[PDB]
DNA sequence: CCGGCACTGGAACAGGATGTATATATGTGACACGTGCCTGGAGACTAGGGAGTAATCCCCTTGGCGGTTAAAACGCGGGGGACAGCGCGTACGTGCGTTTAAGCGGTGCTAGAGCTGTCTACGACCAATTGAGCGGCCTCGGCACCGGGATTCTCCAGGGGATCCGG
DNA sequence: CCGGATCCCCTGGAGAATCCCGGTGCCGAGGCCGCTCAATTGGTCGTAGACAGCTCTAGCACCGCTTAAACGCACGTACGCGCTGTCCCCCGCGTTTTAACCGCCAAGGGGATTACTCCCTAGTCTCCAGGCACGTGTCACATATATACATCCTGTTCCAGTGCCGG
């Protein structure tokens, strides 16, 4: 089970999603909580620093909240999984949106995952969904190879997924045992007026002040694909200018660059002239207290 | 034969609270109580100056609050603060 | 013209600053500072000027006793030139 | 007032070295001896201030300073 | 009195070894023969900017005064 | 010549950028001030991502103009 | 009459708010006591017990060891940032130094 | 010396800064037959043809973020020293191990 | 009828006050009960202390061709005393400055 | 307003007895206030403290002499140690 | 009567000492040193046990007495008392 | 025939007393130097066991700490075995020298 | 101009030796739970002073503005010190045989820790009151600053003084 | 053999820093007066502990046995300490600039003061149950033993250097 590390991009979701077998959808980033989007169909995906302090000073926590689920056939029809996997919070966060909603042109896969795990339970609903190959691997081929070294305490961030699933907001948690429900919507707003102001409110309880406090949030909207609106024309050059950067940009980020830098740095070497720029693009200040050397040479008697 | 007040029941309790499948011997559990006793009193200590300076004859709440933000450093404050206040709302509350 | 060779004139600094108590630091910039710090604290505060003295004469003792660590520190490791090394060595050991 | 950390010249720096008895002072050093104040400003006065929040007063006193200057064990004589 | 460069050329040849004499095996052995080393050190670096250029002794890897100093060949 | 930058959160950074300056010496800035690597954080121009190696000038940043600030980050 | 109980199981807390009003009598740190300072000192205490005794059985598991022992003590203490600045001036018996182990760095993501 | 270091963290690589020792113009000032054998170790995304056919640079392929955080963490792993061989027979022997085990889980998952 | 009321300071024969440091000692919260001789016992310890710091500023101040104490000379005369080091090595005096100490290393050859 | 409680006049008559032709200033008086108000606090906490670890409710010559010895070092404290018990001695027959 | 058994601090166990405190190269003037220095440190703090314990009308040291001598220097020991 | 060459060894022990919590001063002679010391003051003094073993405690662990505070202080003078020079600049820097 | 045969050093690897973590089995002393009780915590009620609050005075803090430099900032030559490389030798780490005494276990004594009862003197509390100490004013001498010499410390220039080279 | 010219140590003089003397002014240190408030003196009363007596306990002394560890010696080796070299970076100095500071003025903010009241906790009484000392069952672990794995160290092996000589 490897499940390496995911980047949070947009378009490395777009690729992933695309990956995924679904045509009509995507993600988009957007930048201001008090400005109204148009058409947002599909829940929000909201990464957070997630830190085990505040939880083991507040141990009394498993008992039943007032927001959480109390009955069972709600949380059977819609698609809730636990952390089963080390490293499935985006990929349990985007299934949590793409299952959740209708009128989405799935998969065969994932179709017929959603099929299969139609009416079930959370704990071994999760643990399916993380049992299945075709989910790592497209994990995987998104996923930094830079991460993979490092084992050879820590920033630890998390997805929380927002869905109307009955008309109501529901939040979704990787590893909150019981789905919380606040969404109270539905008299004017098109739903997404209550996330902005549940992300303002969670936004206030998270930091309450102005000093930074570790500010490290994020906030995605899932949308239908751009590329078909603007068929049925700048607007179609600009869509397809950016699927196409951010297609290099997925395909850039998963190639380690460890060996291109060792060549580059040995064949400089090698040349002879390395050691004239070597010697003059120096960051750190000579002289201060560090040993900085040992380029050209052996240093074994 | 007289009779050595501790803290080692209640600790135990809070153990038992936090980690039910966890214990402490009675090597380590002087070691809590010591410090306990030397928290309690560098916080009346500090409560004690602080009323001293302002010409109060009395210790409250509020004494206690400013010797806990002045002594534990970092969120461990926030939190203790936190946790005293609630204590005192549902103690008054109740 | 005439040049002292480096190190005569501070030597003579050393001295002449040693020989007198005057502020070292600037009065009106630390009161900047010190109000710039405190309004992270607390906001729309006053600071007394026998306050800001004081606390001015306290970074003034503080910051003499950590150069004289970092100066032991220096030469202690055979060199003259005080360095940041020194001054986090210093604060390590003394807790800080 | 932002960035009045500046105010703390690189003479005044200079001057404080040469108190202590320093020959030769190096370039960065000059960047981390503010940022040592930077600390101990912030270790003193949100003392202070806490002693400011406990009297219902809105300014500080020289007396309060004293008072987190001595929790510290950096006791002040002159001030109280 | 006599010019150090024969001096230290005896030195230097006494070794009977493939690796250099160092500048310190120079100053003990001057040291032992009995001669002047402390108040002239730095001379005897100057006899050695008058032999180097000459070619009857060559640096084996250090530069300058510090170093191992061979016979040539 | 000043310029002022958002957060998703709503938090207001001031930062100074010349005009012919580059995107790479703001990113350096904010990390010195905040302390998050360059790397996790983009520059966005009414909604338009900046792009990497480009100056000011290039997208015409005017002076005391808003930005805004997307931390990308990773996670799960 | 009715049922006399504890103040400190009235505020919902463990440690005894009686014991600690009485030690502050006794210990005459000022002429009077108010009321709700007991409570707050109490749950003071309380929390900084509660989180000290979380640490060391944590460090036990990791130790494989059911029982709170001095080593576990000293390692919670000094491991967590916070508690170690409010500790740095004491001393723990039989509780040792921290090892130079690399093992800390673990970003679990379980249930 | 004869050898280039690049295991111990003495060398000055991890505090010399790539991304001005490695540019557009760094790249460009090299013999052809040597930046074409580099070119074919970089992605396909970067790598295009012009009016002759032959491999070309994008503008942006080389001086990114991406390059220069993938740089950093090649100099923070230089100050880890984990490109040592003395730990890089350790590093495939414990990426190696990993397969021995996994040949039970394989026929499940 | 009544006798003369004369203070403690005078009956004990020393210059700090002994009522002072009483009333200081039952107002500081320090203990129940306050005994007879632990205020007059306080007041000739703190009076031997003010008159050995007062001699040794006024010594320095001699050496220093001053007439009049100054802060400068209240710190030279607390840090040249060992024993006045020791019991103020952790106190910061306002306008007191440091003492000369230029290491042999310091000094050129 | 309200009197200021202070050892101004003490330490200048103390400083007359010991050196009658020299002076002081007022940044020196008010060093040599703080310093002596600073050594009463300090003395006067550890014979509490002495006081409290012996279950003793009252302040004695005792508790003085030992929080003397204590914080002072060697000469100085046995030198103040004198003192006092002359002063002591000196009120009892008078 | 005893005198000067300062060597029974001997030099194994300052090697152990100095191994728990990260040392893996010991001179050997290191010894006679750390002895000095931990007969001073033991001086200082058995002077103010024994002036707690004089203080107390008692003539043996008690392990509470110890632990208030350590924490009025700002060293204070958990697990002999309070 | 077969041996290990310097550091080696040093550092197993080192790792060995990081993981262990022993008394590493024996505890009779410490005994005996505690009531050598204790003569100078008051003279025919009794010591309980739990107060020695309480001062052995604060003594080992004073002496860890110096320990630590002397390699640290030759680690930053380029250097591995430890001085006594060092231990003066520990101890000045501590303030217990000065 | 140049390469098969006769010399070496140096990176890589294999095997023995050592230490350590892991898998079971012991028996054990210390930890966890039940019990008697007794004393300290809790429920009621009172009262008296410390504290909360309103109104007010003015000390002091904040804000602003005009000069005046004292001091900070910037630029350049360079001296010398930070850093690197090399060599050495001696001081320390590692190992082993030996001697020491530390540690464990049982025995015995007893001087002192700790608890208790009396009763006494010592300290808290309140009135009268009065002298010492605090607050405000005044003046005159001690010190900061000024300037002029005179002495002292720094650094570079001139020159006695030891030394290898060439007909 | 004895005239060249290079580098080393001493003194002298120019130049900057600082002591040393004397004048001037100014401002606060100490003395004095008025008041007021709290320290003295007297007396009473409550109880903290001083002291003598009893109990018991753990600290000291001593003995023996076992073996873990310290000691001393040997030997190797590698690390700290010169010694030298380099080179570049703060130091010192000159010029620019710039804002700190002294002085003044003004507004008002809240810190301190006084009065009023009110309610909150010390104090006392009585009840009762929470936790402490004690006893007892049980299991977590310190210990022991055997085995396999990870390091360490050294001895051996394969690949890259010179040195020779006539088509």
């Amino acid at each position: 089970k490897g499940w390496l590390e995911l980047e949070s991009d947009p378009g490395l979701f777009t690729l992933l999603v695309e990956d995924f077998g679904v045509k009509g959808v995507q993600v988009e980033e957007i930048y201001d909580l008090q400005s109204k989007c148009q058409g947002p169909v599909y829940g929000f995906i909201f990464l957070f620093k997630w830190i085990e302090e505040r939880r083991s000073r507040r141990k009394v926590s498993t008992l039943v909240d007032d927001t959480s689920v109390i009955d069972d056939d709600i949380v059977n029809n819609m698609f809730f999984a636990h952390q089963l996997i080390p490293n499935s919070s985006a990929t349990h966060a985007l299934l949590s949106v793409l299952l959740n909603c209708s009128s989405v042109d799935l998969g065969p896969t994932l179709s017929r995952m959603k099929d299969f795990t139609k009416g079930f339970s959370p704990e071994s609903k999760g643990y399916a969904i993380g049992n299945a190959p075709e989910l790592a691997k497209a994990h995987n081929s998104h996923a930094r190879p830079e991460p993979r070294h490092l084992p050879e305490t820590m920033e630890a961030f998390h997805f929380v997924s927002y869905v109307p699933i009955t008309g109501r907001l529901f939040e979704l948690d990787g590893l909150k045992v019981y789905p919380i429900d606040h969404g109270p919507w539905g008299e004017d707003e098109e739903w997404t007026d209550k996330a902005r102001r549940v992300i303002m409110e969670r936004i206030g309880l998270a930091t309450a002040g102005e000093p930074y406090h570790d500010i490290r949030f994020n906030l995605m909207a899932v949308v239908p694909d751009r590329r078909i609106k603007y068929e049925a024309e700048a607007c179609l050059k600009e869509e397809v200018e950016k699927r196409k950067k951010f297609k290099i940009d997925d395909q850039r980020r998963t190639h380690n660059y460890d060996e291109f830098i060792c060549t580059f740095i040995s064949m400089l070497a090698q040349e002879g002239m390395l050691a004239n720029l070597v010697e003059q693009n120096i960051s750190v200040r000579r002289r201060q207290g560090v040993s900085i050397g040992r380029l050209h040479k052996q240093r074994k008697p | 034969r007289s009779r050595k007040e501790s803290y080692s029941i209640y600790v135990y309790k809070v153990l038992k609270q936090v980690h039910p499948d966890t214990g402490i011997s009675s090597k380590a559990m002087g070691i809590m109580n010591s410090f306990v006793n030397d928290i309690f009193e560098r916080i009346a200590g500090e409560a004690s100056r602080l009323a001293h300076y302002n010409k109060r004859s009395t210790i409250t709440s509020r004494e206690i609050q400013t010797a806990v933000r002045l002594l534990l450093p970092g969120e461990l404050a926030k939190h203790a603060v936190s946790e005293g206040t609630k204590a005192v709302t549902k103690y008054t509350s109740s | 013209p005439h040049r002292y060779r480096p190190g005569t004139v501070a030597l003579r600094e050393i001295r002449r600053y040693q020989k007198s108590t005057e502020l070292l630091i600037r009065k009106l910039p630390f009161q900047r500072l010190v109000r710039e710090i405190a309004q992270d604290f607390k906001t729309d505060l006053r600071f007394q000027s026998s306050a800001v003295m004081a606390l001015q004469e306290a970074c003034e003792a503080y910051l003499v006793g950590l150069f004289e660590d970092t100066n032991l520190c220096a030469i202690h490791a055979k060199r003259v030139t005080i360095m940041p090394k020194d001054i986090q060595l210093a604060r390590r050991i003394r807790g800080e | 007032l932002r960035d009045n950390i500046q105010g703390i010249t690189k003479p005044a720096i200079r001057r404080l070295a040469r108190r202590g008895g320093v020959k030769r002072i190096s370039g960065l050093i000059y960047e981390e001896t503010r940022g040592v104040l930077k600390v101990f400003l912030e270790n003193v006065i949100r003392d202070a201030v806490t002693y400011t929040e406990h009297a219902k007063r809105k300014t500080v006193t020289a007396m309060d300073v004293v008072y987190a200057l001595k929790r510290q064990g950096r006791t002040l004589y002159g001030f109280g | 009195g006599p010019p150090v460069s024969e001096l230290i050329t005896k030195a230097v040849a006494a070794s009977k070894e493939r690796s250099g004499v160092s500048l310190a095996a120079l100053k003990k052995a001057l040291a032992a023969a009995g001669y002047d080393v402390e108040k002239n050190n730095s001379r005897i670096k100057l006899g050695l900017k008058s032999l180097v250029s000459k070619g009857t002794l060559v640096q084996t890897k250090g530069t300058g005064a510090s170093g191992s100093f061979k016979l040539n060949k | 010549m000043q310029i002022f930058v958002k957060t998703l959160t709503g938090k207001t950074i001031t930062l100074e950028v010349e005009p012919s300056d580059t995107i790479e010496n703001v990113k350096a800035k904010i990390q010195d001030k905040e302390g998050i690597p360059p790397d996790q954080q983009r520059l966005i121009f009414a909604g338009k991502q900046l792009e990497d190696g480009r100056t000011l000038s290039d997208y015409n940043i005017q002076k005391e103009s808003t930005l805004h600030l997307v931390l990308r980050l990773r996670g799960g | 009459r009715a049922k006399a109980k504890t103040r400190s199981s009235r505020a919902g807390l463990q440690f005894p708010v009686g014991r600690v009003h009485r030690l502050l009598r006794k210990g005459n740190y000022s002429e009077r006591v108010g009321a709700g300072a007991p409570v707050y000192l109490a749950a003071v205490l309380e929390y900084l017990t509660a989180e000290i005794l979380e640490l060391a059985g944590n460090a036990a598991r990791d130790n494989k060891k059911t029982r709170i022992i001095p080593r576990h003590l000293q390692l919670a203490i000094r491991n967590d940032e916070e508690l170690n600045k409010l500790l740095g001036k004491v001393t723990i018996a039989q509780g040792g130094v921290l090892p130079n182990i690399q093992a800390v760095l673990l970003p679990k993501k379980t249930e | 010396g004869e050898e280039i270091d690049f295991e111990t963290p003495g060398s000055i690589l991890v505090n010399t800064n790539l991304r001005a020792l490695i540019n557009s113009r760094t790249f460009h000032a090299l013999p052809s037959h040597f930046q074409q054998q580099l070119l074919f170790l970089l992605p396909e995304v970067d790598r295009q043809v012009g009016t002759d056919g032959l491999l070309r640079l994008s503008s942006s392929a080389l001086n990114n973020e991406f390059f220069t955080h993938a740089a950093q963490s090649w100099r923070e792993r230089l100050a880890d020293g984990e490109f040592t061989h003395e730990m890089q027979v350790r590093i495939r022997q414990e990426m190696e191990k990993e397969k021995k085990v996994e040949q039970w889980k394989e026929k499940f998952f």
